[PDB]
């Protein structure tokens, strides 16, 4: 089981030829934050599906882990920025456990907030502005029509934005043709610098590496599969191979065209993740008695939007994941 | 220096000791 990248191939499949983007970290968040009130099978599915074994060691180091990274990025970010967070709306009616609460607080910094969700239009104003001041306007109307029967959303944001450490020079950016297929080809501004990068050609997969860094840490890698291989490199997309990857880089001097481009994605997880082995949760069936001991809760849906711009001088790229409760 | 020319759908990764975006640019 690998989290990442069996969503990535779930996601992929359900929608061929399409553009696919997502933050693996609000979705891993948001099923941890989910599993702190989950129970038996339900809570075993969402651990085995981040990929867990059975150890109880196992599931301490996951929320330990997050509110390790959440609690790092309470200090400032040095060459960039980066914010991570999370927040419970809940109506008055609604009785959350004390000690989900606590948990949600204490180990995700989650921020609470009373919502009147039988108000449905003025329930998403208030998340939709929330989530929007903290992607800096780049996840905006993250909710639609909702359902009115809603008695909590959990939210989790991550925002993004970084100059490249070498910017591309805007006098190098002219038009060029990009086939989509070998047939279907659009136009489009395709950037361009020659510098040192770290590169590595997999003959495995048959895919081209290169990494291109952002001032601070943080390093975009761009993937190109040789002709016809982008499903042969989909199929092998694994935590293992961007470990290889990472530590295999060597630096070369490339004469490198990238697009300039913005892309999103718009999911309706609740109808993704059972293909992880995940689905007790979405059911009347859902174990959710950490949450709330009030009858028949359940999760209706989990919706994630992820955007990302790429230019001549770095990346802006945000995410946020909506987890609904109803009863 | 080797000319490398992003004109075919591709992967994007953004990362820092985590995988914070993952992608696939299929039609920019």
């Amino acid at each position: 089981r690998d989290f990442t990248f069996d969503l990535y191939r779930a996601l992929a499949s359900a929608a061929p030829s399409q553009n696919i983007f997502f933050s693996p970290v609000s979705i891993s968040m948001s099923l941890a934050m989910l599993s702190l009130g989950a129970g038996s099978s339900t809570k075993m599915q969402i651990l085995e599906g981040l990929g867990l074994n059975l150890q109880k060691s196992s599931e301490k180091e996951l929320h330990r882990g997050f509110q390790q990274l959440l609690q790092e990025l309470n200090q400032p970010r040095d060459g960039f920025q980066l914010s991570l967070g999370n927040a419970l709306f809940t109506d008055l009616v609604v009785d959350l456990q004390d000690t989900f609460v606590s948990a949600m607080k204490t180990l995700y910094l989650a921020d609470t907030f009373p919502t009147n969700f039988r108000d449905s239009a003025g329930a998403m104003k208030q998340i939709n502005d929330y989530v929007a001041k903290q992607t800096k306007g780049k996840i905006v109307d993250l909710l639609k029509n909702l359902d009115s029967n809603a008695v909590v959303i959990m939210v989790n944001y991550i925002f993004f934005k970084a100059k490249w450490e070498t910017s591309f020079n805007h006098k190098g950016t002219q038009e060029q043709d990009f086939y989509v297929t070998s047939e279907t080809v659009v136009r489009v501004p395709m950037m361009s610098r020659e510098d040192q990068y770290h590169y590595l050609l997999d003959r495995n997969l048959s895919c081209r590496v290169v990494g291109v860094p952002y001032q601070g840490n943080a390093t975009a890698l761009f993937i190109l599969p040789s002709e016809g291989k982008m499903q042969q490199v989909e199929n092998g997309l694994s935590e293992k191979t961007l470990r290889k990857w990472l530590k295999m880089f060597k630096k070369r001097q490339l004469e490198l065209y990238l697009p300039k481009f913005s892309i999103e994605g718009s999911y309706q997880l609740e109808k993704v993740l059972p293909s992880l082995g995940i689905s007790n949760v979405f059911t009347s069936h859902a174990d959710l008695s950490g949450i709330s001991n009030h009858s028949n809760i359940q999760v209706s849906e989990m919706v994630h939007k992820a955007v990302v711009e790429v230019d001549e001088s770095g990346t802006r790229a945000a995410a946020a994941t909506g987890t609904i409760f109803t009863f | 220096s080797q000319r490398l020319v992003f004109n075919r759908p591709f992967l994007m990764f953004i990362v820092d000791n985590n995988i914070l975006f993952l992608g696939k640019v299929n039609r920019p």
